[PDB]
């Protein structure tokens, strides 16, 4: 039974208002409801979404290349923003929103996921005298 | 606007970050003019309505006249206008705040002047400012949780 | 089994009846909310040795603005599709005078077939899908904002209002799930409308290249 | 006309106008206010700004290649 | 080292070094993150 890669799946119902089901009543009041959620160890989301009696809207995964292949590019933007917010606000700290938005916008601007790394910066429409300040001066400048 | 807020904020919280404070600006105007919250006021309500309209007109973020430049302006200052209309309504400012006529033009003139100096300045290196604003809270991050 | 198989064919059908409704085609109202037992009674109880053969499921739709341009969708029978099998369809389009066509591939296709569809560029444009991907509408997910495609008269209003070129916009490659859901070609501009917590609403644009 | 930029003297243009005008005074340029016992070439250049009497024009460069010229008299001093 | 040359140009658009638009308005609102503070809506929470 089951999907090949997901190995262990837990079960619990939360008490926080983070994973609860918040509904608007007929009197327009916000009411929170405890609902069972499931968490796995292993990811193959395209199949888990296709199964029955599994919410296809709110189900997500904490790996973003998977969401990139499965959901798109804007979903990567929003998921990356959400994970940055969750790791920042873990110890009660706080950082303004404009910085998260600008970072997760310049990080997914050219269409695909380019990491802020050595060979992620190596590729853009940049000049020759900037790639000479990074460890491959002579060869790229000979090309130029 | 009440129905639009319920879809912008689905969870239901109310703590948002915005320009110039409004409750403190009402509290100030209640004391620069010795407002006595015990007697009837002289603030005609259709004055409140039209004053808030005229003030909302002079808050331009995207200055233009043609469409696609007249709807992006309404998208930019969408939340602040909702907040301003819900706080300065005719019922509340005749029931709780009880501002006078003289003390309302001051408040209107100050909202605009403390908004126009919150706009960003053309030339600040926003990129580098957002790169060290996230890196130093990476220092507070726990090593292995 | 067939209960799993009569369920999927109803689900995949309901998805496509929205996908073509998004692209601006005319789909009757009750076709959108066709419940399961109604589907089971119309097309057949089971496709295992049944009346639903994965043919008798095909759909032909006409555009709203113009009754001439039409779109077809095919459901191949074999797991992986060969060469003349699409030319069987290419002939079926050749006879009925329809250029917009889709094929709901069952499990896969051949590299030779991959060659056989990129050739007819100026005519008979076909879109290749997968059976698995159409099982869920990704557009109604939580993270995915609302996209809208702009006519070529509106795009020339941006670049003249913000005094831009078309190279200076944010880019999106025509290979991600929402670029194909809307059937987008290179050189088009799509408009995203998302709500934010500082302003309330923010409209951004993407160039598909 | 068609001036699309802000009528407020930004934070950076106020720091460069005060620096340049102060250096011109140190090299014997004629002042444009009635100072009273003032000697610091940067204290004088600050009270000329308070009186809107600095003879300098700012050329703002838009990112499409155009520009427009604002007289320091015409701008609303931020501070 | 990644994001060094992003800045706000004189028409309120946040552009890259090669003038590639990144945001049509800074922070989607147009305001500096220096003169803002917390408030309450007081319209979404109460009942009908």
């Amino acid at each position: 039974q089951g999907i090949e890669q997901i190995s262990k799946v837990y079960m619990h119902l939360p008490q926080t208002d983070n994973k609860k089901k918040i509904i608007i009543t007929e009197d327009g009041e916000f009411k929170a409801l405890q609902e069972w959620i499931l968490e796995t160890d292993g990811v193959s989301l395209m199949r888990v979404l296709s199964e029955k009696d599994v919410d296809p809207v709110r189900t997500t995964s904490n790996d973003i290349v998977e969401i990139f292949t499965v959901l798109g590019i804007e979903a990567v933007r929003k998921a990356l923003e959400r994970e940055l917010y969750h790791v920042i606000s873990f110890d009660g700290s706080y950082v303004n929103y404009r910085h998260l938005a600008l970072l997760c916008d310049t990080m997914t601007c050219r269409g695909h996921l380019m990491a802020i790394t050595r060979h992620g910066v190596n590729r853009q429409d940049t000049g020759p005298l900037m790639k000479c300040s990074f460890e491959e001066t002579v060869d790229v400048l000979m090309e130029a | 606007d009440r129905e639009v807020l319920r879809v912008i904020f689905p969870t239901g919280d109310s703590k948002v970050v915005l320009p110039c404070n409004l409750l403190r600006m009402i509290w100030n105007a209640q004391k620069i003019f010795h407002i006595n919250p015990r007697l009837p006021s002289d603030l005609h309500p259709i004055k409140v309505v039209e004053g808030v309209k005229e003030l909302s007109k002079k808050l331009v973020i995207v200055n233009g006249d043609d469409p696609l430049s007249r709807q992006a302006q309404e998208n930019a200052t969408l939340l602040f206008n909702i907040h301003l209309r819900s706080t300065l309504c005719s019922r509340r400012m005749a029931e709780e705040f009880r501002l006078s006529g003289e003390a309302f033009d001051w408040l209107l003139g100050e909202i605009e002047s403390k908004f126009n100096q919150a706009i960003a300045h053309p030339g600040e290196m926003v990129g580098a400012l957002a790169a060290q604003s996230l890196g130093e809270p990476a220092t507070q991050m726990t090593l292995n949780t | 089994d067939d209960e799993e198989e009569t369920y999927r064919l109803w689900k995949i059908r309901k998805t496509i009846m929205q996908l073509c409704h998004d692209r601006g085609y005319l789909v009757t109202q009750d076709e959108l909310d066709q419940t399961l037992e109604e589907f089971k009674a119309q097309f057949g109880d089971k496709p295992s040795e049944g009346r639903p053969r994965r043919t008798d499921l095909t759909v032909l739709v006409a555009h709203n603005d113009d009754p001439t341009d039409q779109m077809f969708v095919f459901f191949p029978e074999e797991p992986k599709v060969g060469i003349k099998t699409i030319k069987v369809y290419c002939q079926r389009m050749q006879e009925e005078n329809i250029t917009r066509a889709l094929i709901v591939v069952q499990q896969g296709m051949t590299p030779s077939a991959k060659q056989s569809l990129v050739d007819m560029a100026p005519k008979y444009i076909l879109e290749q899908f997968l059976q698995q991907e159409l099982l869920i509408n990704i557009t109604e997910h939580e993270l995915v904002p609302e996209h809208v495609v702009m006519t070529k008269e509106e795009v020339t209003e941006l670049l003249a209002r913000y005094k831009l070129r078309e190279n200076q916009l944010p880019r999106i490659q025509a290979g991600d799930p929402v670029a194909r859901y809307f059937g987008i070609k290179r050189g088009q501009v799509v408009k995203i409308i998302r709500p934010s917590e500082t302003a309330g609403r923010y409209i951004t644009y993407r160039l598909v290249q | 006309q068609k001036r699309i930029t802000t009528p407020y003297m930004t934070k950076y243009e106020r720091a460069r106008v005060l620096g340049t005008r102060a250096l011109q005074i140190a090299m014997c340029a004629p002042v444009m206010v009635e100072l009273e016992g003032e000697t610091d070439p940067l204290l004088i250049a600050m009270k000329e700004l308070k009186a809107r009497k600095i003879p300098i024009i700012i050329r703002r460069y838009l990112p499409d290649g155009s520009y427009e010229d604002w007289g320091v008299d015409e701008l609303i001093i931020s501070d | 080292k990644s994001m060094e040359s992003v800045m706000v140009k004189y028409d309120a658009t946040v552009r890259n070094s090669i003038n590639q638009v990144v945001q049509l308005r800074y922070g989607e609102d147009g305001l500096a993150g220096e003169s803002v503070e917390f408030q309450n809506l007081a319209t979404l929470k109460p009942s009908n």
